């Protein structure tokens, strides 16, 4: 968890809804080392779980 | 000289002795009250 307001939060007993949205575009979440544009040559897939 | 292959019956187990990970302390269910969510079914690995 990377948010500053939750990353070190202490919780109290209760039921909470933890929700977040991920990236599945290769060009954003897969750093190369020549910057050929992954998004044109191939990539990620699932997030099976 | 042909012949009939030995017959495989196939089906679910008596009272479904399987489908139900009973008795696997790792993958074991729970029946704990909601807003305690501690547990109510403590399963060992000795009994079956």
């Amino acid at each position: 968890q990377k948010f500053f307001a939750i990353k070190n939060l202490l919780l109290l007993p209760g039921s909470y809804t933890y929700e977040w949205n991920f990236r599945k575009d290769v060009n954003m979440i897969l750093q190369s080392s020549l910057g050929n544009d992954l998004r044109v040559d191939g990539a990620s897939v699932r997030f099976d779980s | 000289q042909a012949a009939p292959n030995r017959p495989n019956y196939i089906g679910f187990r008596d009272n479904f002795i399987g489908l139900m990970y009973y008795n696997s302390t790792g993958n074991m269910g729970v029946l704990a009250g909601q807003a305690s969510q501690l547990n109510a079914v403590v399963d060992l690995q000795d009994r079956n």
